[PDB]
């Protein structure tokens, strides 16, 4: 039985195949497979033995050439700087993982008693037998615990894990080969992005400094030296795409600054000392509208009752309770402020101790107020908050449908290009998890309302029916130029702004434009269906070539509904399957930016709009334009 | 084809509501981006049109109020504001499409827990009431019932 086993694939006979193939049927780590695979594997299989405890069958670091069933006796799963992680035992399974990602083994195997029998099978007999149908998931243990979940998505996607496994793993299946530089950064783009969510700066810096001061517990001197010259290559490669992510954002991060300056003495020192690193080291020396970053400073007006207000100089990310300290400060005062937000309709919210970075969550015309909880209900709006009572159709008449549109999508452009990607994250998971600015992201969004509501304003503002006919022709004409452009946020801005109830209203305005312009608009309305989650708009965005402004309420609640949609841990784990699709959401606006973009009185009106947001006021205003 | 909406203040549990609906949270992956995320068929096809992360832009709501026919006003039963803020948004939909009579349900979200609700079961009954709860698959599917019957 052994002997056959023993016997090479091509020298087994027909008699051999049949008492191997019985002897198949016995074994349960094949018996989820079908007769059809285990008569192939029959003449496939080789017996391997090995008598000492502490045989080596393979090691970390090298190519996965073999895929293992134990038939008797147990092994030791052993990692450099954990020692044993696990044990497998008779019936278990291993070593299937570097072969079908064709990555390097993640462990060594080394036999934990005397006498243990295997069962084998090498890559390419594997991969056309077993390939597609042995899609057990593959799971790596610690502490009798997972720790890594893997699964065919063609290889194994990791699904969830522990965030250093989850760093060992894409730290280890680095590729150095420069023919490779682009796929390596696209499978560790989603770790480099996503960490802040479930490994901060505090942890994944500690534990890099660790990975890269790693080294081997078995093998030749040479060998020993040349796997932990590559783990160092590997450790930078990493360190490099998460540099990059951050970019000017890492100022913001002292622990990261820290670890960043270090990290490049470490390794400038080893380059001298070793001859090595050539090519990274450079790369390394470089990192060693403008945006809002965090620690910049604003005069901020903080409203009291009675309209008096206190200008307090803090970060653009501090807390509330950083804000309340100094209103306390300018005010004198040690009696329970709060911190509210009131829109120019009275509108009134309650800021959380918690909640940072508040400046720019604030409506068009919102305005921040501290008061005891007794004032709360007390509190009005000011006048400023109402809007202009006076129309500016004899300025931005007299510019061009295509010049005002042009000077909005650059001015869109630039503000855009101030959100960084991280941002995104902040905001979809929550600033307060990350005591970070979205303030990019913020003025962005409000951009949206302040398009909106400018068409609505000067619309409302407009006493004269024939000019007030003229109006929307002429915003229906900077939206088409605006669709044009590709800016297609703004487009629906002003769509909307068409749309909203106190301009829909206007029954005598509408009729007496030209049929031309009506059936203009009504296509730009069916562009805004809802239907089939948005089909109209997503069709209409994918056709489009990079340099483009995506509809960002729709990406606000894609966003919203990936974080809700979906439990951040399985099973105590990081759900990455999770990770990668908020991932793919910011890399898509990472696409629209991948492109660039291709009259100071024009450019002026544009980035100084004065607007009305107060809805019962535009309706009233609505109302006598047309009874 | 059917097209209802949810309507509420943030932190309510709209979102939760409707991917629990659609799909359920956990037992599968929930994907917002392609064609089938928020439609369900149950007979008849129902697209559920929510408000949830976009409640900053208003122009978002006034058209999933304009393409609505049934409404669920959600509110938390742990929050006394969210309550508070039912008013106009019921009176926001008679404007949009400018209606007089419009089939909707009010929703008391988060029924589940006791030892934070600081509104009763009385306030909402006044003005179909349902205390439903999105993470205890509480009173679900009843909501969006309702709303194809009127
Ligand atoms: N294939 C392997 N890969 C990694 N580590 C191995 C491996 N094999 C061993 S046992 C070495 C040994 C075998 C027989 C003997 F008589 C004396 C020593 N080890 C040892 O087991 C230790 C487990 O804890 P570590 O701090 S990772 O260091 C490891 C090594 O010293
Ligand atoms: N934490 C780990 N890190 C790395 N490797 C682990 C790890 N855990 C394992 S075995 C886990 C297991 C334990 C008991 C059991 F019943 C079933 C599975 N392994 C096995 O050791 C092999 C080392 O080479 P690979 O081709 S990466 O496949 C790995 C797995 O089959």
């Amino acid at each position: 039985m052994r002997m056959i086993l023993r016997k090479p694939p091509g020298q087994r006979t027909v008699d051999d195949l049949e008492i191997i193939y019985d002897e198949l049927l016995h074994i349960k780590a094949l018996s989820h497979l079908s007769t059809t695979v285990k008569r192939e594997l029959a003449g496939v299989l080789i017996f391997e033995s090995h008598a000492k405890g502490g045989t080596v069958l393979f090691n970390q670091g090298e190519e996965g050439t073999s895929w293992y069933i134990i038939l008797k006796g147990s092994v030791n799963v052993v990692i450099y700087g954990k020692g044993v992680v696990c044990t497998l035992h008779e019936g278990d399974d291993f070593g299937k993982l570097a072969l079908v990602n064709d990555a390097p083994r993640a462990a060594s195997i080394v036999l934990r008693e005397d006498n243990c029998h295997f069962l084998r099978v090498d890559k390419e007999d594997f991969n056309r037998i077993l390939r597609d149908v042995e899609a057990n998931t593959v799971r790596l243990k610690e502490h009798d615990q997972d720790v890594l979940v893997l699964e065919k998505v063609q290889k194994y996607t990791v699904m969830s894990g522990t965030p250093e496994k989850i760093l060992e793993h894409f730290l280890e299946t680095i590729r150095l080969e420069p023919s490779l530089n682009e796929a390596t950064d696209s499978v560790l783009n989603d770790f480099v992005m996503m960490h802040c969510v479930f490994m901060p700066n505090t942890q994944l810096c500690p534990a890099l400094v660790a990975h890269y001061h790693a080294q081997p517990s078995q093998g030749t001197e040479q060998e020993r030296m040349d796997y932990a010259l590559n783990n160092k290559r590997r450790v930078i490669r990493l360190v490099l795409q998460w540099a990059a992510m951050y970019g000017d954002l890492l100022q913001e991060d002292d622990v990261a600054m820290a670890f960043l300056e270090e990290f490049y003495v470490s390794v400038s020192d080893d380059a001298r000392m070793m001859a090595a690193f050539k090519e990274q080291l450079p790369e390394l020396e470089k990192i060693v509208r403008q945006p809002i970053r965090g620690s910049d400073e604003v005069l901020f007006k903080v409203y009291c009752i009675d309209h008096t207000y206190t200008t307090i100089r803090v970060p653009v990310a501090a807390s509330v309770k950083e804000v309340i300290s100094a209103v306390a400060d300018k005010l004198g005062s040690g009696e329970g402020l709060i911190i509210v937000k009131m829109n120019s309709g009275g509108e009134k919210v309650v800021l959380k101790s918690n909640d940072v970075s508040v400046f720019t969550t604030l409506t068009i015309n919102g305005r921040l107020f501290a008061c005891p909880r007794e004032q709360f209900d007390s509190l009005t709006p000011l006048p400023e908050q109402e809007g202009p009572t006076t129309g500016t159709v004899g300025t931005f008449e007299l510019m061009s449908s295509k010049d005002l549109a042009y000077q909005m999508t650059t001015y869109d452009w630039e503000l855009f290009n101030c959100v960084h990607e991280l941002e995104l994250i902040y905001h979809t998971f929550g600033r307060h998890n990350f005591k970070k600015t979205t303030a990019n992201l913020d003025l962005f969004l409000r951009r949206f309302n302040e398009i909106q509501f400018w068409v609505v304003t000067e619309v409302c503002l407009c006493s004269q029916l024939s000019k007030r006919v003229q109006l929307l022709k002429k915003f229906i004409k900077i939206a088409a130029h605006c669709k044009e452009y590709k800016n297609l946020n703004s487009f629906f801005a002003i769509v909307m702004g068409l749309s909203n109830v106190a301009v829909s209203r206007l029954a005598l305005t509408w009729e007496k434009l030209p049929s031309k312009f009506k059936k203009f608009y009504a296509e730009f309305e069916s562009l805004m269906d809802p239907s089939r989650n948005h089909r109209a708009y997503r069709l209409t965005a994918a056709k489009l070539e990079p340099p483009l402004i995506p509809f960002m309420p729709l990406l606000i609640k894609d966003m919203t509904f990936t974080h809700e949609g979906n439990k951040t841990f399985i099973d105590n784990l990081v759900n990455f399957e999770k990770m990668r699709m908020i991932a793919n959401t910011a890399r898509t606006v990472r696409y629209y930016r991948s492109q660039p973009f291709n009259h100071q009185d024009v450019r002026s009106y544009v980035r100084q709009l004065n607007v009305i947001d107060n809805q019962r006021t535009l309706s009233q205003m609505s109302h006598r334009l047309e009874p | 084809e059917y097209k209802l909406v949810v309507l509420g203040s943030g932190g309510v549990g709209k979102s939760a509501l409707t991917v629990q609906f659609v799909q359920g949270i956990f037992v599968e992956k929930y994907d917002p981006t392609i064609e089938d995320s928020y439609r369900k068929q149950v007979q008849c096809m129902l697209e559920i049109l929510d408000t949830a992360g976009t409640e900053q832009f208003t122009a978002m709501r006034d058209l999933y109020m304009k393409n609505g026919q049934g409404f669920a006003l959600v509110y938390s039963i742990t929050a006394q504001s969210t309550f508070n803020d039912l008013q106009d948004l019921r009176e926001q939909i008679l404007r949009v499409k400018d209606t007089d009579d419009v089939p909707m349900i009010l929703v008391g979200n988060k029924c589940d827990l006791e030892d934070e609700r600081v509104v009763g079961k009385e306030q909402g009954q006044n003005l179909a009431f349902l205390e439903s709860s999105a993470k205890s698959k509480i009173n679900v599917n009843e909501i969006f019932y309702d709303l194809v019957r009127q």
